[PDB]
């Protein structure tokens, strides 16, 4: 609840992986890629991965 | 000084310390201060 | 509550040894690192967060 | 008055962990040996380990490559644990490449002659369809651990990646001093000093070795003549 | 051995209180470090020190050496 | 490898029979690593001979008092306690104490046999008063270290034989600890310094001198093992 944790819009198999992204080919007929955060700055100087 | 022979809670050992103080030169009770803190911890490290 | 970790305590998995180091009143008898003696009386042990 | 003499023999209970039997030692007597023993043996056992990495296209801790699954600081982690072996002085490399998808298993590393990797079945990285690792490591050999800036070089250059190391063959020392009450008409004990390596050598090498290091000081101890 | 010796008592044994003592050490203390700042010259000026010291020795632990050993007077003008 | 900094010994003698050694550098750790087996080894690794048994004669072993001696029976003793002695039998072996009449009984005047000797002849053991008469029988033996009285053997063998404490070893008293040394490069390199007392007979050097022996054979009984193992080699 947070929002930290990126969540699955709608179910499916995923169809690439990779550590900069996740490709997955939605049941309905629709490819979602989700791009993942890595090595990033939060306010305090501490690091977003 | 004369030698003990009573358990030394916290009570017993200022009246000590302050008994070395009144009586003794400061180089002597820093001394006694630095033996006593050495085996304090040695055998708090084993009392149990 | 307190009474299932005491009773708890005694049937754990013991280990490759087949002993459970730590007693029925959650002390552990533990080595000396300089020394090598043993210390006189058991001590506390367990996991921290 | 007592002529019996110590001794020490050996047990085997699997591959890679040993129990060495010493006896009939004096009173109060095993706790200091057994421990002095396990102090030499977690300190002062020499080994190797990889001390810097390169990849192709990386330039520092703080990236990820192209085609894995992971970073490359959780690449460092992985490669940290690799129990190898080195017979040369000098430092050694070591080359690994794979292509296409599936696990960068510890055996896909091709090493030179006189050099080893100990645990082929650790797993390094995933690669999917699009992936290709190519990396390069340097073995050297010591003992203990040192912290990947003791390894930063004078000419260092901007590809290149030191990385802790960690040289200690041996995982896991313990010992009990059974008071067996050895028959001799009086009081004696019974060292047993168990002993686990991390199957890099055997533990009776690791024994050799700590027995070789404690002579040397007990015997400049005893030349005071 | 170093800020603890020599003994308090010692030196207050050859004065008044404290707070004479820490005059007198200091004034002791500024005459030593002038004749050592001015020693390339050919200079007849200060005098000291009057003790065996090291090779290089703060101006102060001479200066309370002295003062414990009784080589130094002091007066009211 | 190699150590890459020998460490030394070195020795300083506060009295006729109390020596201070210093060992340095040694690397970081192995301050604690040979400092306890030092002590143990100096404490209760070396051979010794000393009293075993008295029997007084004319006193059971009720300690109420001693007829014609001002000493009670546990100053007695304490007394014989401190009596260093050197033997070469192995077996038990008994000498006679006579003195009489009023003054001071001391060790010198013990009459003890082919290969025993006393290295304290005035020591004192107590005084006469009253004409009194003092007969003792002193058995003495070899041993190693410090052993409690040992108990009754035989309930039914004699009355009067006392036993007493056997303090063997000829160390008598030994401590140690551990500082840091080094300035120049990394410190944390560790020294140690050992304080040893030791009785009239020996010195503290041949004490230090048959710990390391001890040690070294010891140590070598597991270096046996496989003797072309790479340790940490020296050098000269």
């Amino acid at each position: 609840d947070a929002g930290d944790v990126l969540k699955a819009e709608k179910d499916g198999v995923v169809q690439e992986l990779s550590a900069d992204y996740i490709t997955v080919a939605n049941d309905d007929g629709t490819y979602i890629t989700y791009r993942l955060h890595k090595f990033s700055r939060s306010n305090q100087g501490t690091s977003v991965n | 000084y004369p030698f003990v022979d009573y358990s030394v809670g916290k009570k017993q050992l200022s009246e000590i310390v302050n008994d070395l103080a009144e009586r003794y030169p400061k180089v002597i009770v820093a001394a006694t201060l630095d033996n006593l803190k050495a085996a304090g911890f040695y055998w708090a490290t084993r009392s149990g | 509550r307190e009474d299932e970790l005491a009773g708890l305590l005694n049937h754990t998995i013991p280990n490759r040894d087949g002993e459970r180091m730590v007693l029925p009143t959650g002390k552990a008898r533990l080595f000396d690192g300089r020394s090598g003696e043993p210390f006189p009386d058991p001590i506390s042990v367990g996991y921290m967060y | 008055l007592i002529a019996q003499r110590p001794s020490l023999t050996e047990e085997v209970v699997d591959e890679f962990r040993s129990r060495f039997v010493i006896e009939p030692l004096e009173p109060g007597f095993g706790y200091t040996l057994g421990n002095s023993l396990r102090r030499t043996l977690l300190s002062s056992i020499p080994g190797a380990a990889v001390t810097s990495i390169r990849i192709d296209g990386v330039l520092h801790e703080f990236t990820t490559v192209p085609g894995v699954k992971e970073d490359v600081t959780d690449l460092i982690l992985n490669i940290k644990q690799l129990v190898v072996s080195s017979e040369h002085d000098e430092p050694v490399v070591m080359y690994l490449r794979k292509q296409g998808p599936g696990l960068v298993t510890a055996a896909d590393i091709a090493p030179p002659a006189g050099v080893e990797v100990h645990n082929p079945d650790l797993v390094l990285a995933t690669l999917n369809g699009k992936g290709k690792l190519e990396m390069e490591l340097t073995v050297e050999r010591g003992r203990g651990y040192v912290s990947a800036v003791q390894n930063k070089q004078v000419g260092q250059e901007i590809g290149r990646i030191p990385v802790d190391s960690i040289y200690s063959p041996v995982l896991k020392v313990t010992y009990k001093v059974e008071a067996t009450r050895v028959e001799q008409r009086t009081d004696f004990d019974k060292l047993i000093v168990d002993v686990e390596t991390k199957q890099a050598m055997r533990p009776r090498d690791a024994m050799a070795s700590a027995g070789k290091t404690l002579v040397e000081l007990f015997g400049l101890a005893r030349e005071l003549n | 051995e170093g800020i603890i010796n020599p003994p308090i008592d010692e030196l207050l044994e050859a004065t008044d209180s404290k707070y004479s003592l820490v005059i007198y050490a200091a004034k002791r203390a500024r005459q030593i470090n002038a004749y050592y700042s001015q020693l390339g010259e050919g200079l007849l000026e200060y005098v000291g020190p009057l003790v065996d010291t090291h090779v290089h020795e703060k101006p102060l632990s001479i200066a309370l050496r002295e003062i414990n050993a009784g080589l130094l007077t002091s007066e009211a003008i």
